């Protein structure tokens, strides 16, 4: 006939985008040299600073995922005269903020001590810390693109951004000083997990420029040729 | 305790496994969904709706609307040529970038049979056939209407319809072909002929235009997923 | 695949593996020739349910004096055109008692169906693209520079596309091939769409469900939808045949609800 | 042995543990002595089902034409003689209307029947091995050196051992006893053979279904198995008997089977 | 959590373990297979199909096709030794390069019995007598026909049967012998003497041949898998 | 604008040599003669598509067709 | 199998072609033409030829045996 085969497993949605994406490389130090690579550094999350995970939801319109992230934190040694010291392990300080919540506003402040803002402690040398957070939204899905305003006037803002309040991320070392600088970098890695996705949308041509809006330059269509019709016998 | 014995690939973060892992905001009271119309489950019904085929891509046609502006007009001798372009989905560059192939770029593997329609967005006074073709790899390409007769072909008159649809079958040697094509996994080639002519009553404009979209049918499936290259970054987005 | 669950939360489990018119109130559109009426995404526009509704206002629906066809500007078809798009429900922000409504209600939820009618003759060649595309988060001309609220969408006007690029400070890129957008022209054929080729069709009619993620919306903020006009074959005749050929578009709102009545907005 | 399966992928788990003649077409052989017909690893040569052919094209069986008995040309056997071998489908590439369907079609499924026939007489002495060999994947005579397609097999030309080692820059390595495969020559009797003793065999009849990783191939590119005919003990007679013993190969394809018709090949 | 101890041997990779691990690329959806003929499910299938043995290997005739090529004639007086070899399959420089061979090579523990069979490859009127024998260890090698005919043999007609078979029996205190042969597992030794003569009819060539082929019988059986001492390599190939 | 003949095999013998035998000719006649106006397209082609049907052979021999 | 395409001309008198000499070349119709000796075939003729409605003219289509 021929009987027929090949079922559309790896096609699917969640096989498509459950796959463990970069999103962001957050970087800090012991002590601080300048800012950047400064100790207690911060990342209010978004999903659309690399440009990987980003054109793979900006198929769909509305998502529906929950999430599944995990850190590979990763410490060098800062180039100085001397390097000979021995040194307790570090640990490491992962603090999720909700949207609204108090801040650190340096090092060594309370709100690393406080009771409620979730947060996972980490030796270097284990198992990478994975946790998993709902479906944060105030909605019932995902804006990936938002055609409006953010004031009723249409003024202000123009963008998905106004949609886009899943809180912050805040890293530092636990240890109170080392002997010799170490500057440190976690990759926070986001996996989609349990995918509802709604409106399909066309593939993105041309690459993006920022990260808050759809900017972009002209671009032609496709790559181009010699002649349109092929000959040779 | 249980005494327990750790196997080879523990503490080890493996970026595609399955594994569940402990909430950070438990008892959440998640926000009842609703019936947001249109909702996909697959990335093969995105690849099954047509999009129209850039084949006059000779530049600089490309940066303009005439990429998608196939010509045709009347002749002085029949047999010729319209257009023709190789069958590799995801790598020849003029149905890399249609709707099924930014798909197949997100995998590895391809298999099914390819559907191709036609528009002939003409005067509705003028009259003409044409031989679409399809060819087995084989050995070689046909240079002519009398070679590229003996493959697989329909006639498409368009007088009588607008619209044409060619199912491209799948013969080949394996079960998939591969994206990036290599030498091994080749599909063949796609041409079009003129029949007769392109034949018109008085006051009306010669040149006409043919578009060509392309879509999968119910066969069609992809394997083996990876990452796109077409999109580049080195530092990320602010 | 032992299948057991350690962990008391959902998000924390493992991933889951002629003569055929339509009677609109007061008015009446003919024809089409027992053709084609595309709608949306295989949904007809209802109302709203009792699942959704996160309101406690009871709602206004009106349903003759803001659901009947309401018939928009007329633009002028060239060779030299590039395309056309309005931005609804700015389109229909002053027309009759549907853009009275507005003013004085927070929340309102809609369908809508589209009527582009342009009719030519048997010696006139052509072919237009008629689509609606949801959510259209248009980029920018000038880029890192914020852009006017008059630059996407006046009040029913019809915003014009361009051959060449934009090089604006203030407006929307408007590249015709890349749809404002930053994606290709060619594959926009994933929304729902239809096609009005000159030897053929003659009108085109999409009928378009409330495409939204929360269930009612302020419609004086948020753009729903937008009707793209973009011809793919351009026109041509003989120098001798009838040079203007317009495209008319009629647009009626199907099942307009409304909630949160207060003054008049929009401040 | 707890038989427990953690993971929901199969490829993530554990380890499992006379007269008799044969008249195809308008053609007959002659004959075997009721002696032996080696057929295949015991299977014989069947169509393609339906759980195979990936191909949508309907196949091209002419059962006629194509399937009776080739008679290929003569080789000479002496004492200083090494062994031959013919490469199929390339030695049957010009030979009727077989070879006629390889130009026109893209795929190709066929089994064959070889018949090596030689005689002799009571007074000679001798034993030829006669095998076929899939997938013989050949050595070259200068390594680190490409060589030539028409080294390998020309268009039904016996291409030949050697005694010696081959020195040549752009053929293969004809050493008879590493039988051009690097491997001992001693060990090819795992392939379908059958020997012919001169004092009572006279003949060989192999069968040899189509043996390949895919359900059909290109036969333009792709040697299906080769044919090696290898003395082991040489030819030895008195100056007075008949010194002239030649060696005649008779081979035809069983079920024939062609897809993907296209333009005369073979670009 | 639940209260676990380690036991010694964790986070040890064991070359020849049994364990399940994380799949890298999960879902995938394997092409179906096909029914290939000649499927081989055991390594002694190999083993049971005949494969000539290269009994005159006196140099420098292992270059050569001279090499399978044991040669008789007629003689002067009877009662000679044609040709004679240790039976140590693997280890013994006669048989070791046949397909049984190779196949203990990658074992360290044989047995069963083996399979000798001949084929005279000469004239079609020439008549002669053999006596195969086989002789278990004991002491010593037999030096003559009235010594090696106390052990099995057979006798072999080349005027009645051109093939003869002689299976070699299974002698040994032990279950198993060793492949790579001590003093202490020994087999024994296998000789061929002439029974009376090769006589011939005028106008024949003198010196035949004979082929000689090793297999296994149903009770062949090899234990204590390694790696074989016959492949060498120090840097990668390239 | 088309027309479309399917002939059947006519022949007083079953059948016959196809090398030395003209089984039926296929004439297009016109007898209303092409006319139009010097702006209209003036080639108008004539394509012949023909395709055999319930072919059969006997007598298979080496290649004609001396 | 698509043979070849003429001109249709206003001073244009005829065409004809005999079968199956008008097919003895094309694809593997005319490769079983060369081994066999006796043959047997019927056919399929769709003479194609499109105009506009201002073009007039009218052709005769007819397969004549023997």
């Amino acid at each position: 006939h021929v009987i027929n085969y090949h079922t559309r497993s790896e096609s699917s949605i969640e096989n498509f985008m459950g796959r463990a994406a970069c999103v962001y490389i957050a970087q800090y130090a012991t002590e601080k040299v300048n800012d950047e690579l400064d100790r207690y550094t911060n990342w209010e999350i978004t999903t659309r600073q690399v440009a990987q995970l980003r054109r793979k939801l900006e198929m769909f319109t509305y998502m529906r995922f929950d999430l599944e992230i995990t850190f590979v934190i990763t410490s060098s040694q800062r180039t100085s005269t001397t390097y000979a010291s021995d040194s307790p392990p570090l640990t490491h300080q992962v603090m999720y903020v909700p949207p609204g919540g108090p801040i650190p506003k340096s090092y060594e402040d309370f709100a690393w001590q406080t009771s409620t803002n979730p947060s996972v402690f980490w030796t270097e040398g284990n198992a990478p810390p994975r946790m998993s957070i709902p479906f944060m939204s105030v909605g019932n899905a995902y804006c990936n693109f938002y055609d409006g305003w953010s004031h009723f006037s249409q003024s202000g803002v123009y963008g998905y951004t106004t949609l886009n309040n899943m809180g912050h991320l805040y890293f530092r070392h636990v240890n109170k000083s080392t002997a010799y600088p170490v500057n440190s970098v976690a990759r926070v890695y986001f996996k989609p997990k349990h995918v509802k996705a709604w409106v399909p949308r066309a593939p993105r041509l041309c690459p993006y420029l920022k990260a808050r809006n759809v900017n972009f330059n002209v671009q032609g269509v496709t790559e181009s040729r010699n002649k349109i019709t092929l000959d040779r016998s | 305790g249980l005494p327990t014995m750790n196997t080879p690939g523990s503490t080890q973060f493996l970026t595609s496994d399955d594994f569940q892992s402990p909430s950070a905001m438990p008892q959440f009271d998640v926000t009842p969904e609703i019936q947001i119309p249109g909702q996909v489950r697959n990335l093969m019904e995105i690849a099954e709706v047509d999009s129209v085929v850039p084949v006059n891509n000779t530049e600089g046609h490309v940066n303009s609307m005439e990429a998608y502006r196939i010509p045709v007009r009347p002749q002085t001798s029949s047999g010729e040529q319209v257009f023709g372009f190789q069958l590799q989905p995801g790598h020849d560059s003029v149905l890399k970038h249609t709707l099924l192939g930014e798909i197949l770029n997100y995998y590895a593997n391809w298999s099914g049979s390819m559907k191709l329609t036609f528009m002939y967005c003409g005067a509705a006074m003028a009259t003409g056939k044409f031989l679409i073709a399809y060819s087995p790899p084989g050995a070689g390409v046909p240079g002519s209407r009398r070679d590229a007769m003996l493959g697989t072909h329909v006639i498409w008159d368009v007088g009588l319809q607008s619209s044409c649809v060619l199912c491209v079958p799948w013969i080949s040697q394996t079960n998939y072909r591969y994206v990036t094509s290599d030498a091994y996994t080749d599909a063949g080639y796609i041409t079009c002929w003129y029949q007769t002519s392109i034949v018109t009553p008085p006051d009306i404009p010669t040149t006409s235009t043919i578009l060509c979209f392309v879509s999968a049918c119910n066969d069609f499936s992809v394997r083996l997923l990876r990452d796109t290259p077409f999109i580049t970054q080195q530092a990320l987005f602010q | 695949y032992t299948n057991i669950n350690y962990y008391k939360d959902s998000a924390s489990n493992s991933l889951n593996r002629r003569v055929r018119s339509i009677t609109l109130g007061n008015s009446t559109i003919t024809t089409q020739e027992c053709a084609n009426v595309v709608v949306g995404y295989g949904v007809w526009p209802t109302y709203l349910s009792d699942h959704e509704a996160t309101a406690v206002d009871q709602p206004t629906q009106p349903d003759v004096a803001t659901c009947r066809f309401y018939t928009l500007e007329s633009v002028k078809w060239e060779s030299s055109s590039a395309g056309w798009w309005w931005k609804f429900p700015e389109a229909l922000s002053d027309m009759g008692l549907f853009g009275q409504n507005m003013q004085y209600h927070y929340l309102g939820r809609t369908g809508y169906t589209i009527h582009v009618q342009c009719n030519a003759s048997k010696f006139h060649q052509g072919c237009l693209l008629v689509v609606c595309v949801p959510e259209a988060e248009m980029g920018a001309a000038t880029t890192d520079h914020a852009f006017n609220h008059t630059k996407l969408s006046n009040i029913g006007q019809a915003m014009e596309f361009s051959a060449k690029k934009s090089t604006d400070q203030t407006g929307p890129q408007t590249a015709v091939h890349n749809a404002g957008m930053g994606v290709a022209v060619g594959n926009l054929t994933i929304f729902p769409h239809q096609w009005i080729n000159l030897r053929t069709n003659n009108s085109a009619t999409i009928v378009m469900p409330y495409i939204n993620s929360v269930p009612m919306d302020n419609m004086y903020r948020h753009y729903n939808f937008t009707l793209m006009v973009i011809p793919f074959a351009k026109l041509e005749h003989s120098p001798q045949a009838s040079t203007y050929v317009p495209i008319t578009v009629t647009v009626a709102p199907m099942c307009a609800e409304y909630n949160g009545l207060r003054l008049a907005g929009h401040q």
